[PDB]
């Protein structure tokens, strides 16, 4: 156990609460809850949404602010939130130029923020969806849900958030977040597993030379477990896995406003390759020592000149959690100067805040 | 001739909440293994929701009944299996609508409407080693009653049978759909808990159905 | 064991190459080591400047820049930094405008930067001194070292960096820093000991309803063990500690670079109290999950409240390390509009960012 | 008449580099139980570097060498062991200067002087527990030796064992200077790491003066 929460049941309760209090820009809606800026609806610009399970903070609820999202729906912990949740804060933040929802690809999520898309759009709120789905770990979509959405779904809905804050319009915001989307690539490993507040267990136990490889955000086991050497070893294994398992086809949908239905679009990502620059984002996954991630930089700066890869940014830090998760995950978004624009514009939010 | 009337439903899903209840932690550790560790606490959640909900509502038709419950469930329970069992009531209680009883017959129908509505929702097929491999044996387990002219009872009571070993068939299946197919050959020794509800709830709709 | 490091004796010249590779603005120098603003020396401002262990990233590598720090001294895990290397550090920084080492309280950092202040001095440096003393957990000085430096040494950083930004002299800066000194109030508890890179056991163990209340950040046993019980216990327990033990009288030491002498100053301080303004600061020590600190300040913000304090402003997050310790700290800094006005200052730090 | 060495003073620092490198787990752990685990790591660090730059200057005089050496350990052992004994080192040297040997009478001064400066800087009193209440009771040795008009070699192998006696000693006191202050009593029971080096220091010096 050992957690520091009261009783099980109010954990989010008292979580929440304590979010909207630190932070003044920031509105707690209750019946049902979810999280806008206070400044909410905001006339003019695309609004940008998103949601997921808590357990992954600051995703989603440290990213609302000018520059990135308009609100956001926290689900019960490593649970998907319902699409009353997405529906009312969808409502709640419409500016009169959209809303674009960016969903992490997995069954509930996928579902659930499908269910209230078409609650939007019966509702005569404009509206479309981009998919996350960058973590490499589960190498092919055939027989499987598909690639999970991780860490890169941060460096999309700032670079999108500030497409929205540009003025872009629903379109061009939703096809630059579904381009990134098919350039970004991550790949996350613990060392030691989650404990949810209700478990009193950690989600998955690991020997001293063993880790977890291929993890995602919930704590589940990842592809494999394999023996743990070196910081340099792991963060080799992980990158020459960025690169072996960066082609990927699969399908994703998103809903045509015009039409008002789902298009199946069938699309694939290339490896990144020499010559490709990038933001690279090493990322906490809950636990790992500031210092040991400056240590997994130094290593991935060296296997980026190797492969010709020219990192142009970087974010080092917890920004897309699994509780109290031992390990950190690694996402390389291939960037053009356009991107890079976007990336330093003004973003003012709990967790990332920079400009203007 | 052989019903199941509404207030058996009422029973039914009263049972539910008894269930989910119960057997919480065991659904949660079925998806420790191969999930995220929430199933049994998203089940509980939502049939609990269900459960207070149902007093209001024991004396509209079983249509209403099954509808708000599929509803409440999709308000509640959340992550992948919220809009799933969601959608399984919804589409039943539109087999169902204003009934006051149900025939073996209405109830295959209505069984068989609800799977039909995951299926196509999730694009489960059997072997991908979700809550569609206890659905679609149990749908047809009632399509093989039905012909058979069986009591309402019993039908219940060899389907709950059928679920037992359709849910158990899964232990053994790689994951191809859900959380667990990103486990890949480590989802196969592990027990479905999506499947292991829907057993659970055959088991409640037996019982129910008993007097 | 289990950290993310290759050798031993390798860990910090990698981290911090990581570090210098992810921050254009910081300049790694060499034998000795340290790191500075790569715009240092900054004519016409006061240089500021401080030091301590690694293990406490990101203080105080990830608060170089303007604003803030203009170069830091790591030194081993848990070592204070050596006389030689502040004396570097400082003479690479001097803006013409004097120096000020922010030094927090341990018998090897006072003795360590005193040695480093006199070689300054001799070199016709400018220089003078503030100490950090804030953790309240030592009750009493009489027969001890002292209260340790921990937490509060970030929000001093801040706001005597924005005096020294703004254009404040030497003196204003050091009285400034001590004003500080003399209102700030932290204290920490542990759940779960941090393990050095060089150790593969646990500074300390601990039984699951147990925790160690009053701990600093090199990850000694705090005052006591005391049972575990629950988020709003261990809060009020700290809370109350900071009333309690608020008041504290004691010798602090600063070069009086007119006499080249150390100057005793007996210097006392109150309790927090009713119709005081404060900022918090809800830390992570390491490897607490961002939600539980949340949890936390929203209890902190119920028993200010009934206390009679009004929180200004906060930080929420990890700020002041012990690597991987499960724990945090609570600090709260009394303050008042012209406080509050540095505060809100321009920052451009590795951890600290906003404004300008 | 009796004296020690300028090589036999090398050959102490030079055992002294051995004893820090063997005793370096054992040091950090009795700084693992009323401090942060470090001290062994240091005194390893600093008379490892000491020790290195020792074949340079083995033909220098006594002041020289002694001098250096405080100066290598100020740069390189940190922490609060660091000053301490870089204080030692400096004001042993003022007392002693060039020298190429030294009677009981200037042992028992440059140790005398050494002390003096690790008080001062500190503020260590008897019982404070800490490096002094090894050097204190040390220092009264060496007087005493010296007062009896003993050999240098007998004066230092009474010297080292009275260094043992008075680490050990250490074990009972509430620390009151040092990170061990900050555990209260929970510092009882435990022997100061600090004082175990100049033990280890003084065991060194009476081999190095054997022969
Ligand atoms: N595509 C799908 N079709 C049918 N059932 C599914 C599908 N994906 C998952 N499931 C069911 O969902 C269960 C897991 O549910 P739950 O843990 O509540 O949601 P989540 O996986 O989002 O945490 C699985 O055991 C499986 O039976
Ligand atoms: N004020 C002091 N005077 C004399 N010796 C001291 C004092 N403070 C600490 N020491 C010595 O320092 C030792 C700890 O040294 P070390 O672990 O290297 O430094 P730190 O405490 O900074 O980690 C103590 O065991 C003690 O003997
Ligand atoms: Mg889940
Ligand atoms: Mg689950
Ligand atoms: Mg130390
Ligand atoms: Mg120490």
């Amino acid at each position: 156990s050992k957690k520091l929460i009261n009783d099980v049941q109010d954990v989010l309760d008292e979580q929440l609460a304590g979010l909207a209090k630190a932070h003044p820009s920031l509105t707690l809606h209750q019946d049902p809850v979810y999280v806008t800026r206070a400044d909410a609806p905001v006339a003019g610009k695309v609004a940008l949404l998103s949601g997921g399970g808590s357990g992954h903070e600051p995703m989603h609820c440290g990213y609302i602010g000018q520059g990135m999202l308009s609100g956001a729906c926290p689900g019960e912990i490593f649970t998907s939130p319902t699409p009353d949740k997405i529906f009312e804060c969808a409502m709640q933040v419409d500016g009169g130029e959209g809303v674009l929802l960016i969903i992490k690809n997995y069954t509930g999520d996928i579902l659930n923020f499908e269910t209230a898309t078409e609650l939007l759009h019966d509702s005569g709120v404009k509206v479309t969806t981009v998919v996350i789905d960058d973590d490499v770990a589960v190498k092919d979509s055939l027989y499987t849900a598909g690639r999970r959405g991780v860490a890169n779904t941060v460096l999309i809905e700032k670079l999108v958030g500030a497409a929205a804050e540009r003025g872009d319009s629903l379109d061009a915001c939703a096809e630059l977040g579904r381009k990134l989307n098919n350039q970004g690539h991550s790949i996350g490993i613990a060392l030691g597993a989650c404990t949810v507040p209700a478990a009193g267990k950690p989600s998955f136990t690991l020997a001293d030379n063993e880790m977890e490889f291929g993890v995602g955000i919930h704590g589940e086991p990842g592809i494999d477990r394999r023996p743990f050497s070196s910081l340099d070893q792991t963060v080799d294994e992980m990158f020459d896995t960025l690169l072996v398992n960066g082609s990927y086809h699969r399908t994703l949908r998103f809903w045509d406003y015009q039409q008002g239905s789902w298009q199946e679009e069938q699309q694939t990502k290339q490896p990144l390759q020499s010559g490709d620059r990038v933001i690279a984002l090493v990322n906490n996954l809950g636990a790992t020592p500031l210092s040991e991630l400056y240590g997994v930089y130094n290593r991935l700066t060296t296997r980026c000149q190797q492969a010709g890869l020219t990192i142009e940014r970087n974010l080092i830090g917890a920004y897309c959690t699994s509780l109290d998760m031992t390990g950190f995950s690694i996402t390389l978004l291939k960037v053009d100067d356009e991107t890079l624009a976007l990336w330093d514009a003004p973003v003012h939010t709990p967790a990332l805040n920079w400009g203007k | 001739g052989s019903s199941l009337s509404r207030t058996q439903i009422v029973n039914w899903l009263t049972r539910c909440g008894d269930i989910f209840s119960t057997e919480s932690e065991y659904l949660t550790g079925l998806d420790r293994e191969i999930g995220d560790a929430d199933h049994g606490l998203n089940m509980n959640r939502g049939f609990s929701k269900v459960v207070e909900k149902l007093p209001a509502i024991a004396d509209k038709d079983i249509g209403f009944i099954l509808k708000n419950t599929g509803m409440t469930l999709l308000s509640s329970v959340g992550g992948a299996s919220g809009p799933l069992f969601g959608t399984f009531f919804i589409r039943a209680a539109q087999a169902t609508q204003a009934r006051q009883s149900l025939t073996l017959e209405e109830l295959y129908q209505m069984f068989r409407d609800g799977a039909d509505g995951v299926i196509s929702r999730g694009k489960a097929e059997p072997g991908d080693k979700t809550m569609c491999d206890v659905w679609v044996p149990v749908v047809e387990s009632l399509r093989q009653s039905s012909e058979q002219n069986l009591s309402v009872p019993v039908a219940l009571e060899a389907a709950s049978s059928i679920a037992e070993s359709a849910a158990q068939s899964t232990i053994t299946m790689q994951a191809r759909k859900g959380r667990a197919s990103y486990l890949g050959e480590r989802s196969i020794g592990h027990q479905d808990p999506g499947a292991t509800s829907v057993m659970f709830m055959m088991q409640m709709l037996a019982l129910a159905a008993k007097e």
